[PDB]
């Protein structure tokens, strides 16, 4: 497993695809497990499968939650793998990691227990989202400049982006040229879905009433992009 | 299910000195041929977990030879003989006697650097953020250690809640050090008829906290 | 779906003799009148065949396959029907299941789900087995079937072929000669291990007729048959079984005159041929000269006499040791059974593809 | 087969035995084919008496085989633009194998003293290893397509004996026949021996 694909707005009553694109590897006849996460802090072991390589039965191995709703679907045929599920009611956040185990062979497990010795071939890629209701365009904000505390003859202003859905945002000052004092902060959750975003930059004092400063913000899924420039 | 605890979490890791991690398994991992039911993961942020130590006390997956599991019995401990800025990362323990696996709460694994004098950045909101109807003033920290800080926000001299977040970034390796940024946003109606706005720094290297105080009237 | 029961009796199998019970054509040879010996599995006669009574009694019990088995039945009015094959008697592996209902019979081998206690239930209820989830084999054949009849049966695996024997002929076991000609040869190409016969229980709750039926074993011996104009075999003669017919069967002739004959030889049988090993036993350095750092040329290679040890090669991986063991040599099965001194150790190290070149001749 | 020599790519008849043009006056029956793919230089190891990587832990050919393989290169089928990793090859086992006999089982092979539960740990490794299959490859990795037909004789009536058609019958003539796969000189002469079906 390299890579995964996933993402999109999905109703409750919806159904999602949960799948891993593999690549040259030995996936077919290696045995793997599924694994989320919540949002904080702490892992969760969500479903696991075998292939019919190890045995005629599947070693079918399900916790309460992929018993009630999910479902497994194996090719055993090629580097593929899907996850089916009909419903949702509480999925906000999870990672759904695509690792394999550490044992080829499966040995004294039985249909509710089976020793596992460890896992390491997680990936990125399946991350899901249900409050997604449209791309709003940015609202780029500039933000006054404040010499403090930052050795008094440096300025240290910067452009707020506001009113905007999506995580990734592609932020960048001076059209990249500066380097040093760029610090694109990760966007903070708000109670009404969308993100904010904040971006400041180190400039000297002398240089703020002759170079121009202009943030350079743009959404791809919105497709528009605002310009500001910073004055007091 | 297995229940797990991380009191170890606040763990203020050194480079220099040794440094050790548990956990709890409420089952016996007595019933066993040699092999110790016990492994830790190592979670980087951002891009993948790695895993340090598999199933029994042995090396494996290329981690290297500071990185060592331990446990005989009704015990739970990884041994860390040295500490670099690649250790970034939480810790989970697991035992494998039942298929419905189930992992504890995480770690925290703040490496104990050196403390640095943080600094205070107030951004206003524009005039034309002002008259859109929402109004969001930042306080803004750059440079300073560590990266769990206290900040309060005080309008009027009063408390407030419910209206400011914090968010937090990874580490640079250009200088050991992490930046936090905290917005406060609020109505257009509740800044009216406020006066004065000020953030709160509490920092741990400092006796007290420093507080910038500013009114609406200046760009 | 079965139907348990728990009303048999714990009634111990009986015992009686097999006096000329236990032949059969051994292939499709056929002669004119001549006598010939074949090596085949055939009953000996003066034996112990295991006889078991059904009436209120339910002798259906499960034997293990050990070798080839004979099988006799005076059976009246079609209660036996078909008999089970397989290893385990599960869905686990392919088993052969002999169905024979009032039209036709049938013989289908799959990994049909069977129960404990296999039986059948007028007669229309089946409770053999659950279900099958797939198989290949579906065969169809001709039906086959007071104390007025008498069924013999023979089972063997040879080639992973099915043979079956029937013969029916009117008459405590009866005394007679009669060949069993060969009828169906069905090739399960399967491996079978246990053997369990099928009764039916017609309902009247349910009465078992007087069937009285027996089972039996067979082993490698050779026979000596004579055929006639039809090439029907008369007499069946043991050299194993007697002095007797040893000497008749070598004499190739039925009727043995007045006289003294050398029949065959006789000789103790070895059992067993032991070493103790209380002297000398440190092992000899082989794993340090074949895991070391240095290691001679090909041009000038080192050569080191080993004696006074033994050359153990368990600490040397025996069952795979990692190495080209694809020589000929002498094979690993026997080389633990082998015993010599005086051995040669010259090691040397080679680039490319020269393993094979390095050969004798 | 005279057609199918090449109806299919494949090298005609490149194994021992039979001659190929000789095929047609043979009653053999109960034949046997097995698939599988081998890479490069597996092409010698496939032979009666063979001892090569796959005689030794995965098939095994008797010396009394009465049969050959086919074998032909596949650049294309069998080599997509991603590595083709689903064939694996047996590396590790107690003891040899059976001859004309698989037996699969996914198992951890132990190499020392201590057991291992099916734990890959210090000497606990898997036999099975993938196949390196690309296009790119050469002639020692490409992968092969290997077929092999069992043409072994049965004393038992031949139910697939060997393609020759039909043709007329004559009697009371010394000719020479050839039924079931034997050859003799003789008369069809009229006899009243009775004969069983079997
Ligand atoms: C057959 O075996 C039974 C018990 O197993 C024994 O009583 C009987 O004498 C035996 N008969 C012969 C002919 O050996
Ligand atoms: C009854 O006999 C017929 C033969 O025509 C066969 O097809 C069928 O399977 C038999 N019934 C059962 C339950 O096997
Ligand atoms: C036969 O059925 C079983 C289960 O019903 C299934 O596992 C197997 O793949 C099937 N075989 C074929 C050839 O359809
Ligand atoms: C059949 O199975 C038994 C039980 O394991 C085994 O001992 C025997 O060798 C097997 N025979 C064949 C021909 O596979
Ligand atoms: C052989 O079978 C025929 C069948 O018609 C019979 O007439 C003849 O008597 C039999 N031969 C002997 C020796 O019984
Ligand atoms: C073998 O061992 C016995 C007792 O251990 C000893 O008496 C005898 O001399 C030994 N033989 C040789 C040839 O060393
Ligand atoms: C045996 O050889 C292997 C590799 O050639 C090496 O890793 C190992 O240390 C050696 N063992 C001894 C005892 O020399």
């Amino acid at each position: 497993q390299l890579v995964e694909s996933g993402g999109g707005l999905v109703k409750p009553g919806g159904s999602l695809r949960l799948s891993c694109a593999a690549s040259g590897f030995s996936f077919i006849t290696y045995n793997m497990n599924w694994v989320r996460q919540a949002p904080g802090k702490g892992l969760e072991w969500v479903s696991s499968i075998s292939s019919n390589i190890l045995s005629s039965t599947s070693y079918i191995y399900y916790a309460d939650s992929v018993k009630g709703r999910f479902t497994i679907s194996r090719d055993d045929a090629a580097n593929s793998l899907f996850l089916q599920m009909n419903s949702l009611r509480v999925e906000d956040t999870a990672q759904y990691y695509c690792a394999r185990t550490r044992s080829r062979s499966v040995r004294n497990c039985t249909s509710a227990t089976c020793p596992v010795d460890a896992f390491d071939l997680w990936g990125q890629g399946t991350m899901v989202i249900v409050s997604s209701a449209s791309t709003k365009g940015p609202s780029v904000f500039p933000l006054a400049p404040s010499s403090k505390s930052t050795s008094g003859g440096t300025a240290a202003l910067g452009c707020l982006v506001k009113d905007y859905f999506p995580e990734p945002v592609t932020v960048s000052w001076n059209s990249g040229a500066l380097t040093s004092g760029v610090h694109t902060f990760p966007a903070v959750l708000q109670s009404s879905g969308l993100y904010s975003l904040s971006s400041v930059v180190t400039v000297p004092s002398s240089s703020l009433g002759t170079q121009t400063y202009i943030c350079n913000v743009n959404h791809k899924p919105s497709n528009t992009k605002v310009d500001k420039k910073v004055e007091p | 299910d297995i229940v797990l605890t991380q009191s170890p979490l606040s763990l203020p890791v050194t480079p220099g000195e040794p440094a050790s991690i548990s956990c709890r398994s409420s089952q016996s991992l007595l019933r066993s041929n040699g092999y110790n039911y016990l492994d830790w993961y190592l979670q980087k942020p951002g891009q993948s977990p790695h895993l340090l130590i598999y199933l029994g006390s042995n090396r494996a997956s290329g981690v290297p030879d500071r990185f060592s599991g331990s446990g005989s019995g009704t015990d739970f401990t990884l041994k860390i003989s040295r500490v670099e800025a690649e250790d970034v990362g939480v810790y989970y323990c697991m035992q494998a006697l039942q298929t419905p696996y189930t992992f504890g709460q995480g770690t925290n694994l703040e490496i104990k650097r050196t403390v640095a004098a943080p600094s205070v950045f107030i951004f206003p909101p524009s005039d034309e953020q002002l008259k859109s109807g929402t109004a969001s003033v930042v306080c803004l920290l750059n440079n300073f250690y560590p990266r769990e800080a206290k900040v309060q926000w005080k309008v009027d001299n009063a408390l407030q809640s419910g209206n400011s977040q914090e968010s937090v970034t990874e580490q640079d390796s250009k200088d050991s050090t992490y930046s936090l940024s905290s917005t406060l946003t609020l109505s257009k109606a509740d800044y009216e008829k406020h006066k004065v706005y000020a953030c709160e720094v509490t920092h741990q290297g400092l006796s007290s906290p420093v507080t910038k105080s500013f009114n609406r009237g200046e760009c | 779906q079965c139907v348990n029961l728990t009303t048999r009796t714990q009634l111990p199998p009986a015992y009686t003799n097999s006096f000329t019970r236990g032949v059969y054509y051994p292939d499709k040879v056929f002669r004119s009148s001549v006598l010939h010996s074949t090596q085949d599995l055939f009953l000996p006669f003066f034996s112990n065949v295991t006889w078991f009574h059904v009436i209120k009694r339910f002798d259906n019990p499960v034997l293990p396959f050990n070798d080839g088995v004979y099988f006799a039945s005076i059976e009246k009015s079609n209660i036996i029907r078909g008999w089970i094959f397989g290893t385990t008697l599960d869905s686990k592996t392919q088993s052969l299941l002999i169905v024979n209902n009032a039209t036709n019979v049938v013989i289908k081998v799959c990994e049909f789900q069977f129960c404990n206690d296999p039986f059948l239930d007028m007669e229309s209820e089946f409770r053999v087995y659950s279900s099958a989830n797939n198989c290949t084999f579906e065969y169809v054949s001709q039906p086959f079937l007071n104390f007025k009849n008498l069924r013999e049966f023979v089972f063997k695996n040879i080639d992973g072929y099915f043979k079956i024997y029937s013969k029916h002929t009117p008459i405590d076991l009866p005394q007679g000669f009669s060949a069993l000609e060969p009828l169906v040869d069905l090739p399960i190409g399967i491996n079978i291990t246990r053997f369990q016969t099928l009764l039916a229980l017609h309902r009247s709750g349910w009465t078992a007729g007087a069937a009285a039926y027996y089972v039996g074993y067979l082993q490698p011996r050779t026979f000596l048959l004579k055929y006639n104009e039809n090439g029907t075999i008369t007499d069946a003669v043991d050299c194993a079984l007697d002095p007797l017919s040893e000497t008749k069967c070598t004499l190739k002739s039925f009727t043995v005159e007045k006289g003294i004959y050398q029949t065959s030889n006789f000789r103790v049988q070895p059992t067993e041929s032991i070493v103790r090993f209380p002297n000398i036993t440190n092992l000899c350095p082989f794993d340090e000269v074949f895991n070391a750092t240095r290691f001679a040329s090909v041009y000038a290679w080192n050569r080191k006499r080993i004696s006074n040890c033994v050359a153990d090669y368990s600490v040397l991986y025996n069952l795979a040791p990692f190495f080209t063991f694809k020589c000929y040599g002498v094979s690993p099965t026997k080389l633990n059974d082998l015993c010599f001194t005086n051995v040669y150790a010259d090691s040397f190290v080679i680039r490319g593809d020269e393993v094979r070149q390095i050969a004798p001749g | 087969y005279s057609v199918l020599y090449n109806l299919a790519p494949f090298f005609t008849f490149k194994c021992y035995g039979v001659s190929p043009t000789k095929l047609n006056d043979l009653c053999f029956t109960n034949v046997y084919a097995d698939s599988f793919v081998i890479r490069g230089d597996e092409v010698r190891q496939i032979a009666p008496g063979q001892t090569g990587n796959i005689a030794d832990y995965n098939y095994k050919l008797p010396d009394d085989f009465t049969g050959c393989v086919i074998a032909w290169n596949s650049n294309k089928l069998d080599s997509k633009v991603s590595g083709n990793y689903n064939y694996l090859y047996r590396l590790f086992r107690k003891s040899n194998l059976k001859p004309f006999e698989r037996d699969i089982s996914t198992e951890i092979y132990q190499a020392g003293n201590k057991p291992c539960n099916g734990v890959a740990g210090f000497n606990c490794y898997f036999p099975l290893r993938s196949y390196s299959f690309r296009p790119t490859y050469g002639v020692g990795h490409q992968p092969y397509r290997v077929v092999v037909l069992s043409f072994e004789l049965l004393h038992a009536p031949a139910t697939v004996c060997g393609p020759k058609k039909s043709t007329n019958l004559v009697k009371n003539k010394c000719v020479n026949f050839n039924f079931n796969g034997l050859k003799g000189t003789g008369v069809l002469t009229e006899s009243n021996k009775k004969f069983l079906p079997f």
